[PDB]
Order: structure tokens, then C-alpha cells, then sequence
């Protein structure tokens, strides 16, 4: 069924599963034209396809030009996102195929799950949790590999650096899920704070800096106080006054 | 005209012979149904005033032979069965004529109702949905389910309706998964009616006969049928002209007769509300629209 907050430690049992997250599959600029209506140019955008146990990206840029005398194009984005999920499935080594993809988006279910009728041993499912991997093209590599494109073009990372060396992927999908939601929330506080010593760099084959151990427990609490800033802001609440309780509820 | 006669009526039921009903009493002197219509399929149904569970009843023509009821102590029914003996049969029915101890079928001479209800439904199609081949006469209860409910379970016992699936690969042909999904005319057009039903007639009796079991037998698995069916045309953009144009008829007769106060168990909401306001065809039923609109505007 869906995933929620009762099952969790689902996600880094052994059971090969991926989440996808089809937000930045159709992106637009809205501008006014000539005459004074309004248009909307399309540029690059992409598939975040995720395996939360191993950190493994596929990311598939989707390049404008298939929008290209199109019509309908926010529907037809669900169609091709769950077009190019079930080719990566087919592209697999039986061995390396999902037992369950995880869609971010309740509207991705049916085009999922119409593309998947070959694979019906492969659960498709919606989730309760609000994951910001919309906030994906906040980090500098992979926005570059998009807007680069001049093609479709699919491109793998490990979203998750070398962390697994030292910690859980329990560990990891929280600490990337606080860093995407911080980039969300404020994204130049949010790379301010990633970037603001510049003893500490990102290596080539890196998405992250080279934290130590306790230089990422200190990103991480920066990250829960930029948050909880940005609570204050929004709603105009005093966080100073807020207990440990209210305050861990709110990044919850 | 034909006859149903009854040997007896040993237990209070109340019978009903098409869209008609009405009460027997317990040995009341009760023996059957006559003046019934040439030319129609009909239908004998029972609820016994003792316990209303299992409504059940027979779908027969008269024109394929000379049938009764009559009741049987242990298994607890009313069974129909052929009686192959014309002359014994026919004597039968003239000494119960002439006692007055039959009920007349009353078609009143304006009315098409039964007729409207049951244009394409043929015998023949019934035997094959429902599957007993030593009777000329088909048995249906409110609790028989049907092959695809059974797949989702004695196989003798049920309603081999055409299974509809909108998510399977029947539907959806590779290579054309949104065209498919969004637009349901290549599963309409090439897969049931090119392939399964072989032509429209066909269909609609199908469809008729699972309206008539939904609303005879209040039988579930016939009214997921009847709704899938109606959803299928609706939701093809490409449909032959006619076609939609019987259609309209079809449902306007169907929710005419419906009872009042059966509206909230024998209508789906959702699928009412898309196939009237926002399918390919939901400009294509004005009759069966204003009928809604103005017998169950509750439910849209
Ligand atoms: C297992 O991680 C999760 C699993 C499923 C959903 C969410 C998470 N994580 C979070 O929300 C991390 C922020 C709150 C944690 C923190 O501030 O350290
Ligand atoms: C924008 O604030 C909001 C918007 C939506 C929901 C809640 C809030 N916050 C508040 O209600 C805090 C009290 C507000 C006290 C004040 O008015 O200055
Ligand atoms: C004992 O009555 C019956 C016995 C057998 C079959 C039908 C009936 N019904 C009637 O005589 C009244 C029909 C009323 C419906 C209408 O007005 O359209
Ligand atoms: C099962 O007998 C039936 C036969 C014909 C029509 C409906 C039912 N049953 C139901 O609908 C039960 C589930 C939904 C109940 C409801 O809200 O109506």
C-alpha cells in the first residue's frame, strides 16, 4: 500500500526499491509576449530516480525537445516519466530490478502502473512522507548536467558521496533528506552554509564537501536552525521561546 | 400466448415476472402466470416472505419449450422444469384456465417497457453466460458471482460475464500506454466488439442482462457489470454514430424502471457523474441525462 510514518526502516531492508520523483520532469518559464498574453517556454528537466539503500541516481535528463509540438504537456510528462522508468526497469539485469518503485506523486500511479502490466510482481506505490526531491536541481553538479544537455542523456550518480563508508543508509536518507529540504526551504542560506569555509572542498567525484564526522553533525544542526528560521519567518512565530519538543516536531 | 403454470404455492413469496411483482400466500390456490408475450425473453423471480435472503429466479422463452414451477420441500425453491409431455401440458394449463386459478401477464397495450429492456437480449446468449446445458432455462441468484470476481468460487455456479479491465494487458496495447488508457476506443472497437462480441447487438444484450440481474436479483457482480460496460463506451472517443444513439435509448428505459428506492444501491456515483459531464461521450446521452437530472439529481 502506501508507504507513511509507520513504515520507515522499509526503506534500507534488503527488498531493491526505488522512488521517483517526476517534479522537475516538465519545467517552465512564464513570460508576457508581444501583444501583451503570456507564454511559457520549457527548458531542460529530469527524472530523479533514487535507490534509498545505496544512494544510486539515475537521473534522466529530459531535454525540450521532447515537448515539441506537444499537447498537454503536464499530462504527457506523468505518460513519459513513467515511460522512461519502465525502459530503465527493462535495462536492468533481472537481479538489479525493483521489487517496488515508490512514486512521490500520487498522479504518477496509473501511468506507473500502466506502463509496468509486463512486471506484475513489482509493486508500484504512492508515499505519506513529503520528500523535497524537487530541491535536486539546488545542487550545483547536477543542475549543470541538465541545462548542459543538448540531447536525452541519462546520468548516474551516488547521491550519497562515500557516507555509506561510515554511516547507515538509515543515516544517509535522513542527512540528504535534511539537506534537500534545507536547500528548498533557503536555498542560498542553505549553500552558504555548505560552502562557507573553503577549507573544505568537493571532491571531483562528489555532490557534498569532505565534512568530517563532526564537522557534519555541525552542518546538520546549521541545517535544523535554518529551517526552524525559516518556520519563524513564514508564520511569524518567536522560535527562541519554542521547547526541544516543539522544535523537533517542526522539522518532522 | 404462453403459460407458467404452478403445481402449488406452498410457501408465501412474492413472484415477479419481469418488472412486475406481486404477493402469494401460504397454500393460497395460486397455479402460475399465463397470457406471457411471444417473442420476448422473460424472467420468473421469487423472495419468499419468510426470509427475503436469496432472491432467485429463471430466464426462459416460451418458444423453447413448455415450462412450470413448482416446489421443492428439501432444497427450499421454487424450480422451474420442462415438461416434455405437450398433451399433458396442455391439459394441465386448460383445466387451471378454466378454475380462473391463473394470474394474467398484463401488458398494457401502450407500453414497450419489457420490450425497451431486453431489445438484444437472445436466449441463446444467456446460456452461454449462464452455463447449465441439460435446462433450456437459466438459473440466477443475488449471491452468484461472476468469473471476474472470481479471479479477484464454484465455477458451475456463476455469471460468465466478459471480463472489462481497464488496467490489464487486453486493454492497453504496447507502445500506445497513455493513447490507450486516456482513449479506451482500441479496447471498444478491436478487442470486444471486432473480436469478443463480433458485433453491437451483442454487447447491449449483455449489458441489458446484467442491468436486469442487478435490478431483479440485486446481485453485485451484475451490477459492476452493467456499470464497466456503460464506462467503456463512454470513455472511447471513437464510437460508430449509432451506436451511441441506442445506447441513450437503452439507458433512458433502464433508469425509467429503476426503482426509486433502490437509486442509492443500483447506481454508481462516480461513473454516472464521468460518463455524463466529462467523457468523450458526455454530450452524446441527452436523453438518459435529463432523465438523471430530473429522477436522481442527488446523485450527480
Ligand atoms: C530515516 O530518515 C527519514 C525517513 C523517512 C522520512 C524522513 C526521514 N528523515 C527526515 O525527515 C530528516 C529530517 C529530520 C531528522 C534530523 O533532523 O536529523
Ligand atoms: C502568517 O502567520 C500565519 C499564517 C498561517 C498560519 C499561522 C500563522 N501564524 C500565526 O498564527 C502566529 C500568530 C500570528 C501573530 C501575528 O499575527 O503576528
Ligand atoms: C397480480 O398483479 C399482477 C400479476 C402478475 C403480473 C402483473 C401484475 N400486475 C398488475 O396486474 C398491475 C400492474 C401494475 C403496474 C403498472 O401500472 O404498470
Ligand atoms: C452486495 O450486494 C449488493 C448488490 C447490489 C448492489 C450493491 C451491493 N452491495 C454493496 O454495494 C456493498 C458495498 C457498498 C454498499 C453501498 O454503499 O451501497
Amino acid at each position: 500500500g502506501a508507504m507513511n510514518s509507520s513504515n520507515y526502516a522499509e526503506l534500507f531492508n534488503n527488498d531493491i526499491k526505488l522512488f521517483v520523483d517526476d517534479t522537475n520532469v516538465y519545467r517552465v518559464t512564464v513570460h508576457k509576449t508581444f501583444e501583451g498574453n503570456v507564454a511559457t517556454k520549457a527548458i531542460n528537466g529530469c527524472i530523479f530516480t533514487l535507490n534509498p539503500k545505496t544512494g544510486h541516481l539515475f537521473l534522466k535528463i529530459i531535454h525540450t525537445s521532447v515537448w515539441a509540438g506537444q499537447k498537454r504537456l503536464s499530462q504527457l510528462a506523468k505518460w513519459k516519466t513513467a515511460e522512461e522508468v519502465s525502459a530503465l526497469v527493462r535495462s536492468l539485469p533481472k537481479e538489479e530490478q525493483p521489487k517496488q518503485i515508490i512514486v512521490t506523486r500520487k498522479a504518477m500511479l496509473d501511468p506507473l502502473e500502466v506502463h509496468m502490466l509486463d512486471f506484475p510482481n513489482i509493486a508500484i506505490r504512492p508515499t505519506e512522507l513529503r520528500l523535497p526531491f524537487s530541491a535536486a536541481m539546488s545542487i550545483d553538479k547536477l543542475s549543470d548536467v541538465v541545462m548542459k544537455a543538448t540531447e536525452p542523456q541519462m546520468v548516474l550518480f551516488n547521491i550519497y558521496d562515500d557516507w555509506l563508508d561510515r554511516i547507515s543508509s538509515y543515516t544517509a536518507f535522513s542527512r540528504l533528506t535534511l539537506l534537500l529540504r534545507a536547500l528548498k526551504t533557503n536555498e542560498e542560506s542553505a549553500k552558504m552554509i555548505l560552502l562557507s569555509d573553503p577549507t573544505i572542498t568537493i571532491k571531483s567525484y562528489h555532490l557534498w564537501p569532505s565534512f568530517t564526522d563532526e564537522q557534519w553533525i555541525t552542518i546538520e544542526s546549521q541545517m535544523r536552525d535554518l529551517i526552524l528560521t525559516e518556520y519563524g519567518r513564514k508564520y511569524n512565530v518567536n522560535i527562541s521561546a519554542l521547547t526541544q519538543t516543539e522544535i523537533k516536531d517542526i522539522i518532522l | 400466448m404462453n403459460t407458467v403454470p404452478f403445481t402449488s404455492a406452498p410457501i408465501e413469496v412474492t413472484i415477479g415476472i419481469d418488472q412486475y411483482s406481486f404477493n402469494v400466500k401460504e397454500n393460497q390456490p395460486f397455479h402460475g402466470i399465463k397470457d406471457i408475450p411471444i417473442g420476448h425473453v422473460h424472467v420468473i423471480h421469487f423472495q419468499h416472505a419468510d426470509n427475503s435472503s436469496m432472491r432467485y429466479g429463471y430466464w426462459f422463452d416460451c418458444r423453447m419449450g413448455n415450462f412450470y414451477i413448482q416446489y421443492d420441500p428439501k432444497d427450499g425453491l421454487y424450480k422451474m422444469m420442462e415438461e416434455r409431455d405437450g398433451a399433458k401440458f396442455e391439459n394441465i394449463v386448460h383445466n387451471f384456465k378454466e378454475r380462473q386459478m391463473m394470474v394474467s401477464y398484463p401488458k398494457i397495450d401502450e407500453d414497450d417497457t419489457w420490450y425497451n429492456l431486453t431489445e438484444f437480449v437472445q436466449m441463446d446468449k444467456i446460456r452461454k453466460i449462464v452455463r447449465k446445458d441439460e435446462n433450456q432455462f437459466s438459473y440466477v441468484d443475488s449471491s452468484m458471482t461472476t468469473v471476474q470476481e472470481n479471479e479477484l468460487s464454484d465455477p458451475a455456479h456463476s455469471l460468465n460475464y466478459t471480463v472489462i479491465n481497464f488496467k490489464s494487458r487486453e486493454a492497453i496495447r504496447p507502445g500506445h500506454e497513455m493513447e490507450d488508457f486516456l482513449d479506451k476506443s482500441y479496447y471498444l472497437n478491436t478487442v470486444m466488439l471486432q473480436g469478443i462480441f463480433k458485433n453491437s447487438s451483442n454487447y447491449f444484450g449483455e449489458l441489458q442482462f446484467a442491468f436486469l440481474n442487478a435490478m431483479f436479483f440485486g446481485n453485485y457482480g451484475s451490477s459492476l457489470q452493467w456499470h464497466a460496460m456503460i464506462e467503456l463506451i463512454c470513455s472511447s472517443a471513437t464510437v460508430p454514430k449509432h451506436m451511441l444513439d441506442k445506447l441513450d435509448e437503452i439507458l433512458y428505459y433502464q433508469i425509467k424502471t429503476l426503482p426509486e428506492q433502490y437509486s442509492d444501491i443500483l447506481l454508481n456515483e462516480r461513473v454516472w457523474n464521468i460518463c455524463l459531464y466529462s467523457s468523450f461521450q458526455k454530450n452524446s446521452l441527452h436523453n438518459t441525462e435529463k432523465i438523471m437530472e430530473n429522477k436522481y439529481p442527488e446523485l450527480l
